[PDB]
């Protein structure tokens, strides 16, 4: 995070490149963030 | 708040306005994502005492339209609808654009 | 005098007195071959002469707007002109005559 | 009596001269109908489908309801000259797609429940 | 004006209906009976057409209740049994009608429970 | 001739000797609420959903059991017949279950419907609620007592028209339970009718629980053919 | 009865109700019936022969001036054999009132078009002709306007079924869009929710 | 065709690029809503409503709801009207920017687009905080407003609307004096004040002619006459004086929305009549009766006495009105839609006598059409 | 209260003319135009790094469906068919049964999302919680047979977002 960037900007997850069986170097997508995490991620709440 | 002083001149000076003032990415002064719980009252139907739903109902005093005139069954002044409108004020606020 | 009615393609009307003189009388000569014992023709006479009386007792633009609660002269006039065009439709259709039939037994009942 | 009103004809003679009148502008339009949409039926297929679909309401024996048809073509016949009907509109009255159904009783029987 | 049509009803030509379901169609006209589990009579007041019962077989995916039948869920409501027979014969469906079966009045008595010598006498209360 | 002449709301109808209050009210297609009360049965008068006010009487009287008289006023929709009609429906909810989710009476409860159309909309009750145990009898008829509401049907038509005198009320008070006092299995060739005259789930049907919903189901109304009444 | 029931205004109910009365006056060879609604709406129940009058008289008399036409639309009655009723919503501007105006039709007899008197109306009948296969007579140019080109009955009839008799898809051996007899994969399921209790006395019907 | 915002199909007679003729054909976004509503109760067609115009959802939502409780007579609660007014002037809002910046972009200025919807993203970030879905909220019922606010909305909206004044100042500057805008607006579409009338015409349709009719101001509804603003007229009749109307009711609209923010009380937000409005989680989970009316509530829905009745509201494209009628049960018996689009699309003819095709193009772009509510 | 929108009169005097014929000749509104323009080419743009950012949602989000359980693992529902019932597009089918002990749950529950227009009335009318709309929006598929939900599909669904569900409902039960 940074609090300093607008909303929207201020959040951020850099993906593994390695998830359940895929490489995942290039070939990401929102579906790949855990829940606890995807709560935090989109702001549903300010504590991770 | 990230540009350059000189960068914020510039676009003040080709706005014509004090951006910076008034932005239009919100930073930091809007609303946490974690509230405290809330209360949420409750209506005027919630006493203990003297409310009989009867005296609450307003689905019941609905009535079939009242019949004027059935066909089937002095001067008499003309009538209108209506009153007429009166005619509308000219925005003390700001008339003209 | 007044520029600008405000209302897109209704010219301001010079001489608007005369004019609404002109088509109450029309309205009157109108309703004259009206039977007698009609409604319309009593209403309208009723509220025709009342307007042709303010239209004589006043001899301002302002004022006579103000009193005929008609919003702006030139509509008071396109109103005349209405109802004399209603007034010989009407003398042509005749709806002062006995109801011409009668609905079924249930066609208005509601519910079903 | 029966105390009916009418929407163009008083009797059935004024009914068949407004139906002869909607089939003589049906017929006259087909050639051009054939060429504008492209359709790969022939002219004769085009005349024969429109006599099938005049003789489909033979039976009626209302003046009104009569009306209401060669309303109802006179409809179709503009909606087809102006082209705002698709090749596909035109070609729904032949039923290329459709498997035919029989009308016997056993085969009826064989394939199922319905009459 | 008027002209004097001397012939009977029928619409089926403008309706739009396709005749496999104006011929092979047989409509109910019917007042519905009571449901058993319930005694309110609201449900008993008015005149029913409804369409005769076809196939409804099951959707290889997902096991779903599949119809081709376009009429399965057409209820029509009509304040008489004239005004359905009526309806239906203008639409050249073939019906059969039901006369209205109304409970018949009942002599209640609560005092009959105690009989001197009946046996309306009740065992328990 | 022997006919008397009565008021309902105001309008007139001629009854014959002996009709009740409930009975002439349904002569100008005015149907009383009722609990206990079956057309088919004996008049019980326990429930007391039926209460309606008589045009100068201080007293709300029982029309399911209350004769007419000749020139009675009943007045089915006053202030006093709604407010006793409140009542009576809080008494009955007051130690009703939660259990209309998990009920098959769900859709097809006459407690229900008659509490949404004459009750009132909401619950003072602050105490606990009361739940007494399960019946076993037999294989046909699932009984849950605790929704029973004690209008007696089920024992009036074991008693009167299945001819079994197996059923009845134990105890009393609050306390007055429905049953048979001891493991006995209800079992005639009638039986099942108990479910469908029992207002509530308290008596429903075995092979049918938890399949459907009363709303979804399409009726076919036809005959029986497993013998020769039809 | 105060926080919760919709208050009453008695002077509006009033003013309709005199305003009802001088219709109904002015033209007794139209009119059948004057209702004013609990709350506050008037409606004019009249002959099919008095629509083109009728109207005329409430655009352009002095005291009515009912120069908008709000709405127009029909409803479908199966029971009364006069099937479809026609609704003109009318709105006043310069007496800020609304008048509403019913007349009736079965399947075979034609109204009267009004688009002389509301050309607001063009569309509007064209939409009843289309929805519910009411013939307008003289109407300037009278076709379907919301149905597909080609489509056969009239959708919003009572008796139309609710997924129609057609569907529609494309064909690749013909190679192009075809309609078929509609099959349903899952049929629409049917509820019957109406509760066998009354819910309201002052709706009740004699008992015939 | 980009131009034709959605499903039209516009056939047109042209003489060169003159256009001679215009017929539009519609239907192709007639989805049969009218029927599918008389097979719902009257909490399940509620929905139908969001879909019809999809730019001003809450306000269909609440004609819907204010017809409903006119057949049902009963009140809703005073916060839920506040909160109505609000939410609907901030679909207001939604909708002139989505009008202007859609007309804009059709005459060929194609950036006010880009730097107004970022603004339309905030106001479907409050649509979608208050209900779930940025869209289509489904908010507003028949006996109120479905849940409460959330404990920081109203200072998120305060935050919001002390920015968005500037915008419009941006907007303006791009197009107000611009005299190639000028050039594409000025003079064309003019329509009388009288053929407006006649043609069915509403909203700034209207007012663009000189006629002076608001229906928040003659006929208010919800507590739209404890509130203050002006009321934009024109003085031509031509697309110029409609855009400047619709800026005008953007600035109105940010008024009224400062009024209703400085003025929310408490209390409920549904009527508390639980034989209408379902009660709280907590009641029917510990009261009978709560649970036997959540139960009838959510299964069969609440009864509505026999009648029919015409409501109509000031929605953002003119007024729109429910015809509806109920036979006494949970199902409405018949519904029939008025949208202000039906009438302008239906005048679009008249409109375009003596214009080209960029003309043409202006004019479909000032009516402000979406044929959701058009076609239905 | 009205205002006028353009019933303004220009100034006649030689500076004023002057003016007019200087913007006519010298295009002074759109150098203005031209201005604004490039004054917001200076400006930071308001685009989020989509998938790395995302857009801020609410705990009243209405995305996919999820079947939950109670704390013991017991399913919460009980096959009352509120849902169905309620459900405006009739996307939810039901059919139920007694389990092996009695207990009174479902056999088949499907919801199609093709049908679904996730309006969210069904979790309103369950009166356990049983079924929920998640704050998933992310399951975009490849075929549509993939879009017709299962009972297995929905509890598999409720068993992975549990956690963040939990806490959705735990942040607005209140306003329920
Ligand atoms: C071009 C970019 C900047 C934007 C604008 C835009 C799209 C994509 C598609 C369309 C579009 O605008 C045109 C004109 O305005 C509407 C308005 C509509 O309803 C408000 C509507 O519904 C289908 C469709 C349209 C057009 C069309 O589909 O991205
Ligand atoms: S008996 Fe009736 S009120 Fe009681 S739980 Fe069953 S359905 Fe609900
Ligand atoms: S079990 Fe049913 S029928 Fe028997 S007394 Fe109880 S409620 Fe009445
Ligand atoms: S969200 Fe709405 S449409 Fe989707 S399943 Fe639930 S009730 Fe049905
Ligand atoms: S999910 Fe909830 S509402 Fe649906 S059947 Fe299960 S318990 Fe009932
Ligand atoms: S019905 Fe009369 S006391 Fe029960
Ligand atoms: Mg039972």
């Amino acid at each position: 995070e940074d609090n300093k960037q607008f909303f929207g900007r201020h959040r951020w997850v850099i993906y593994t490149t390695e998830m359940n069986g895929r490489d995942t170097f290039w070939d990401v997508d929102g579906s790949m963030v855990p829940p606890e995490w995807h709560r935090w991620l989109h702001c549903m709440t300010d504590d991770p | 708040a990230s540009a350059t002083r000189v960068i914020q001149l510039l676009r003040n000076w080709a706005s014509g306005r004090d951006l910076q003032a008034k932005l239009q990415l919100r930073y930091q002064e809007i609303s946490k994502r974690t509230q405290p719980p809330p209360k949420l009252p409750v209506g005027p139907s919630h006493k203990l005492s003297n409310n009989y739903y009867c005296t609450r109902d307003g689905r019941r005093e609905a009535m079939p339209p009242s019949i004027v005139m059935s066909s089937q069954k002095t001067e008499k002044k003309a009538v209108t609808p209506a009153p007429p409108i009166k005619r509308w004020e000219l925005s003390k606020d700001q008339p003209y654009l | 005098l007044k520029k600008t009615t405000g209302l897109v393609g209704l010219a301001v009307c010079e001489t608007p007195h005369e004019r609404l003189k002109i088509l109450y009388t029309k309205i009157l000569d109108v309703l004259g071959q009206i039977p007698k014992n009609a409604a319309y023709r009593k209403y309208t006479e009723q509220i025709t002469n009342e307007k042709l009386g303010m239209v004589k007792a006043e001899p301002d633009v302002k004022k006579l707007e103000e009193q005929l609660q008609g919003g702006q002269i030139e509509e008071v006039i396109l109103q005349a002109e209405n109802e004399l065009s209603l007034a010989r439709k009407m003398l042509r259709w005749k709806p002062w005559e006995p109801l011409v039939e009668e609905p079924p037994a249930n066609q208005w009942k509601w519910p079903i | 009596g029966t105390s009916v009103k009418p929407i163009f004809s008083r009797d059935m003679n004024e009914a068949k001269r407004r139906v002869r009148e909607l089939y003589r502008a049906w017929y006259r339009e087909v050639p051009n109908t054939v060429h504008l949409f492209q359709l790969d039926i022939s002219v004769k297929q085009g005349r024969d489908k429109v006599r099938e679909m005049f003789m489909k309401n033979a039976h009626v024996t209302d003046p009104r309801v009569v009306d209401l048809l060669v309303i109802k073509g006179k409809m179709e016949l503009e909606e087809t000259i102006n082209v705002w009907k698709q090749r596909t509109h035109i070609m729904r009255f032949f039923h290329e797609t459709e498997a035919p159904r029989p009308t016997d009783f056993l085969s009826k029987f064989y394939v199922g429940h319905d009459p | 004006q008027l002209i004097a049509v001397d012939e009977k009803l029928d619409i089926t030509t403008l309706t739009g209906v396709p005749e496999e379901h104006i011929k092979t169609r047989k409509v109910r006209i019917f007042v519905p009976a009571r449901n058993n589990m319930q005694s309110g009579v609201n449900n008993t007041k008015k005149w029913k057409m409804e369409f005769d019962t076809r196939e409804r077989w099951e959707n290889p995916l997902m096991g779903w209740s599949s119809t081709a039948d376009p009429l399965s869920n057409l209820v029509l409501t009509f304040s008489t049994k004239e005004d359905a027979v009526a309806f239906a014969e203008k639409n050249g469906w073939s019906f059969d009608v039901e006369e209205r079966k109304v409970p018949k009045p009942k002599s209640k008595s609560y005092g009959a429970n105690f009989s001197w010598n009946k046996r309306t006498r009740v065992s328990t209360k | 001739s022997n006919l008397i002449e009565v008021f309902v709301d105001g309008q007139s109808v001629m009854v014959e000797p002996g009709t009740t209050v409930l009975q002439a009210c349904e002569k100008v297609g005015m149907q009383i609420p009722r609990f206990c009360y079956h057309e088919r049965l004996s008049v019980a008068g326990n429930c007391r959903m039926c209460l309606v006010e008589i045009e100068k009487a201080p007293k709300v009287v029982a029309a399911c059991a209350m004769p007419v008289m000749k020139g009675w006023n009943i007045l089915t929709n006053s202030e006093k017949s709604k407010k006793a009609r409140e009542g009576v429906m809080e008494f009955l909810l007051a130690n009703h279950p939660l259990d209309c989710p998990i009920c098959d009476q769900g859709g097809e409860c006459d407690l229900q419907d008659q509490s949404m159309m004459f009750g009132s909309d909401r619950s003072r009750f602050l105490e606990g609620k009361r739940a007494v145990e399960d019946k076993n009898i037999g294989p046909l008829v699932k009984t849950i007592m605790t929704r029973c509401i004690q209008c007696t049907r089920c024992i009036r038509f074991a008693s009167e028209i299945a001819g079994v005198d197996d059923l009845g009320t134990t105890g009393r008070g609050n306390d007055m339970q429905v049953g048979t006092y001891i493991e006995k299995m209800f079992m005639s060739e009638l039986s099942g009718n108990i479910i469908d005259i029992c207002p509530v789930g308290a008596l429903t049907s075995k092979p049918y629980a938890f399949t459907a919903r009363p709303w979804e189901t399409r009726k076919t109304e036809s005959i029986d053919v497993m013998d020769a009444v039809g | 009865t105060r926080p919760t029931i919709r208050p009453r205004n008695d002077v509006v109910h009033k003013q309709l109700s005199a305003f009802g009365q001088y219709v109904a006056e002015i033209l007794p060879k139209y009119v059948q019936q004057v209702q004013v609604s609990c709350f506050n709406e008037l409606e004019i129940f009249i002959h099919p022969d008095g629509v083109i009058p009728v109207l005329t008289f409430l655009r352009d008399h002095t005291n009515a001036q009912f120069k908008s036409l709000a709405d127009l639309t029909a409803v479908d009655v199966p029971t009364r054999q006069n099937r479809f009723e026609i609704v003109y919503n009318l709105l006043s501007l310069r007496f800020n009132s609304r008048i509403r105006v019913k007349t009736y039709t079965d399947e075979l007899t034609p109204i009267e078009s009004s688009v002389t008197v509301y050309k607001a109306a063009n569309w509007y009948e064209r939409e009843i002709w289309d929805m519910f296969g009411v013939f307008f007579a003289n109407h300037p140019d009278l076709r379907r306007i919301l149905t597909d080109y080609g489509f056969e009955g009239h959708p919003f009839r009572k008796d139309f079924p609710l997924s129609g008799y057609v569907e529609l898809r494309y064909d690749d051996e013909v190679k192009r869009v075809v309609a078929e007899p509609v099959e349903l994969a899952q049929e629409f399921r049917k509820f019957d929710l109406n509760s066998p209790w009354e819910a309201f006395p002052a709706y009740r019907q004699p008992p015939e | 065709h980009p131009a034709a915002h959605g499903v039209l199909r516009l056939v047109m007679e042209l003489s060169g690029e003159m256009v001679r003729k215009c017929d539009p054909h519609i239907g192709l976004l007639h989805r049969g809503t009218e029927k599918l509503i008389e097979y719902k109760t009257y909490l399940q067609a509620l929905p139908y409503f969001d879909r019809l115009d999809y730019v001003s959802m809450m306000c269909n939502e609440q004609a819907y709801s204010l017809a409903v409780e006119k057949l049902l007579n009963i009140q809703p609660p005073p916060r839920a009207q506040w909160i109505r007014v609000l939410f609907g002037e901030i679909t207001r809002l939604l909708n002139h920017i989505m009008a202007v910046t859609t007309h804009a972009l059709d005459i060929g200025a194609m950036t006010p687009f880009f730097w107004m919807f970022e603004e339309r993203e905030k106001m479907f970030e409050f649509y979608e905080r208050v209900s779930g879905a940025r869209m289509h909220a489904a908010y507003i019922r028949p006996g109120g407003v479905h849940q409460d606010l959330p404990l920081g909305l109203l200072d998120d909206i305060y935050e919001f609307s002390k920015n968005f004044s500037f915008r419009i100042d941006e907007l303006e500057e791009m197009l107000t004096n611009n005299r190639i805008w000028r050039n594409r607006t000025v003079d064309i579409g003019v329509v009388t004040a009288e053929d407006a009338l006649n043609y069915g015409f509403s909203g700034v349709m209207l007012r663009g002619s000189g006629i002076q009719w608001d229906l928040r101001k003659t006929q208010p509804y919800d507590v739209y006459d404890q509130v203050e603003f002006d009321v934009p007229i024109g003085s031509r009749g031509d697309c110029y004086d409609r855009y400047l109307c619709r800026v005008e009711e953007m600035r109105q609209s940010l008024r009224i929305i400062s009024q209703c923010l400085n003025k929310m009380p408490p209390g409920e937000i549904k009527v508390d009549d639980a034989k209408v409005s379902p009660p709280k989680r907590a009641e029917m989970k510990t009261s009978m009766e709560s649970l036997i009316h959540h139960f009838k509530l959510y299964t069969e829905g609440y009864q509505v006495p026999p009648g029919a009745t015409y409501t109509a509201i000031e929605a953002p494209k003119g007024e729109f009105g429910v015809y509806l009628v109920s036979d006494g049960s949970s199902r409405p018996y018949r519904c029939k839609i008025k949208a202000p689009g039906f009438a302008h699309l239906a005048g679009l003819d008249k409109m375009s006598k003596g214009h080209m095709l960029a003309d043409v193009v202006a004019i479909i772009g000032t009516q402000d059409i979406v044929f959701g509510e058009v076609d239905r | 209260t009205y205002k006028f929108v353009n019933m303004r009169e220009p100034s006649m005097d030689m500076k004023s003319v002057t003016d007019r014929a200087a913007q006519t000749l010298l295009w002074t509104e759109l150098v203005r135009g031209l201005g604004m323009t490039l004054s917001y080419l200076f400006r930071e743009p308001a685009t989020i790094n989509y998938p790395f950012e995302k857009g801020p949602l609410s705990p009243r989000f209405r995305g996919e469906h999820a079947l939950r359980r109670y704390p013991s693992g017991e399913e919460r529902c009980i096959a009352c068919k509120l849902c169905e019932a309620v459900c405006p597009a009739q996307a939810i089918t039901i059919e139920a049964e007694p389990r092996a002990d009695g207990s009174r749950r479902t056999t088949r529950y499907d919801i199609d999302m093709t049908k679904c227009i996730y309006c969210g009335f069904c979790q309103e009318a369950c009166p356990v919680d049983a079924i929920v709309e998640g704050p998933n929006f992310e399951f975009s598929t490849e075929t549509h047979e993939e879009l017709l939900y299962n009972k297995e599909k929905l509890l598999n669904n409720g068993d992975k977002w549990e956690a963040e569900i939990a806490a959705n409902i735990q942040a607005d039960y209140l306003y329920r």
